[PDB]
């Protein structure tokens, strides 16, 4: 028992508190795992925050944290589920019809998902920001594992994409994967439609195939559906250039009102600084507890700003608002 | 570096992991969706000894070897 004004003061403060630690390690160019922050306890009790107040900020995002069977399990999880996360099957069962779109956490990994529900059934456009197998036919299992967690009669694509290079921002790309999809709304709606009709996918996306077991559709090439827009947080240079010059087109579309192309943006983001060394695509690994890497800022920049967002959002919600995220933000810090 | 297993596996994931050098990897039982078998398997190269690897094996399977 506590008023609203103090329990505002709590999850603004919170968000304030979290927001000045990643200000400062962003601003010193520190690597947080490096500084000893804790990026994954911290991102896991921001995440429902941010999904409430994001889904007032564009009415219609209908954004859903879900998880997966292996999220439940507490010998293999890396945390637990973030607060007010539902289970995949128990949310395909008892939705209302509608659209949403998902963050998905699967006891290791969180990806975005574009989600259509109705009477005639459920599909899923998932979009995992991290594309880290050496072997692509590796794929074919994720695909599957997925569509059998929404049941095998749901419809879905599974489209894996090179953005995340680190073991801890997939949160925050899968946030803005969704808002992404939310604003390519219709796009994504057109392929919903293809996987339900079971049409020919070459029109949507540039590499697809169904999966031999639950016939899901892999995308192993996501553009032009993945488009400019959605990769403008690739945290390697050589993977945001790897896509252009994959998809000439892209490279001349203006990836916000600054008029930057994705090339350009990417460029304007990079910095040079140590992080722990960690095995490369062949596993190889040098001496020595660190590595200086260059890389794009872009996702710290972006936790940052909808970390303000959330924190402005909240500082004005009405009161039903406030008592909901209060127990949010209180449910998750009882890990 | 000698792994091997009387079972047949399907990759479930593969992810960097805090504080270690080595990502794990994560596999499921490849008579998951047929036999509803609940068997997975971690595996991750070992951050002290990296010549060691570390398997953790969940859940029993609920069929015979895969002969
Ligand atoms: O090359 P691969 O073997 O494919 O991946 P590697 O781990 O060697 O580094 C690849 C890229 O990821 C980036 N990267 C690696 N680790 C991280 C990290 N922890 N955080 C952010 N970016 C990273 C590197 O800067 C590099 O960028 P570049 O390819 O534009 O130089
Ligand atoms: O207009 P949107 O497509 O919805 O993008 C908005 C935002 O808009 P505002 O701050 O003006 O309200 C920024 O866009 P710009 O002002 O630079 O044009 C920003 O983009 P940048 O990071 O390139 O500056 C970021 O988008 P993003 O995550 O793609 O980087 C952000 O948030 P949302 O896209 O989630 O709405
Ligand atoms: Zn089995």
């Amino acid at each position: 028992q506590a008023t609203v004004d103090r329990l505002r003061t709590q999850v603004t403060g919170f968000l304030s508190g979290a927001l000045g630690k990643l200000q400062a390690l962003s601003a010193q160019n520190m690597d947080p795992e490096l500084a000893q922050f804790r990026v994954l306890d911290v991102d896991r009790a921001i995440m429902p925050l941010l999904i409430v107040a994001e889904n007032a900020r564009n009415p219609g995002l209908n954004l859903v944290p879900l998880h997966m069977d292996m999220a439940e399990d507490e010998e293999v999880r890396t945390q637990p589920p973030m607060a007010g996360s539902r289970h995949i099957a128990e949310f395909v069962a008892s939705a209302r019809p509608g659209r949403y779109r998902a963050v998905i956490d699967d006891g290791s990994h969180t990806r975005a998902a574009d989600i259509r529900k109705d009477a005639s059934g459920t599909s899923v456009i998932v979009v995992d920001p991290l594309r880290k197998e050496k072997d692509e036919s590796a794929y074919v299992d994720y695909a599957d594992n997925v569509n059998m967690e929404f049941g095998e009669h749901a419809k879905c694509a599974f489209i894996p994409v090179d953005i995340q290079k680190s073991f801890f921002d997939c949160r925050i790309l899968s946030l803005s994967l969704a808002l992404k999809m939310h604003d390519k709304d219709d796009a994504f709606a057109a392929f919903h439609e293809t996987l339900r009709n079971g049409g020919d996918p070459s029109h949507h996306v540039s590499r697809a195939q169904q999966t031999e077991e639950l016939g899901a559709t892999l995308v192993l090439d996501g553009a032009p559906l993945v488009d400019a827009r959605m990769m403008k947080h690739g945290q390697a240079a050589s993977s945001v250039s790897r896509y252009l010059g994959n998809h000439p087109e892209q490279s001349t579309v203006p990836v916000n009102k600054r008029n930057e192309t994705l090339g350009e943006r990417t460029t304007r983001h990079l910095v040079k600084r140590k992080v722990r060394n960690r095995a490369d695509s062949e596993g190889r690994v040098t001496s020595g507890e660190t590595k200086e890497i260059t890389f794009s800022n872009s996702v710290e920049q972006k936790r940052i700003a909808l970390l303000n967002r959330a924190a402005s959002y909240v500082n004005s919600a009405p009161p039903p608002v406030v008592m909901r995220m209060a127990k949010l933000l209180q449910d998750s810090l009882l890990d | 570096i000698d792994e091997g297993d009387l079972w047949t596996w399907r990759k479930y994931g593969q992810k960097d992991i805090l504080g270690s050098r080595f990502p794990r990897g994560y596999y499921r039982c490849a008579y998951k969706f047929t036999h509803g078998c609940k068997a997975t398997k971690q595996v991750q190269r070992s951050e002290t000894d990296s010549n060691m690897l570390a398997i953790t094996y969940l859940s029993e399977h609920n069929h015979p070897r895969p002969t």
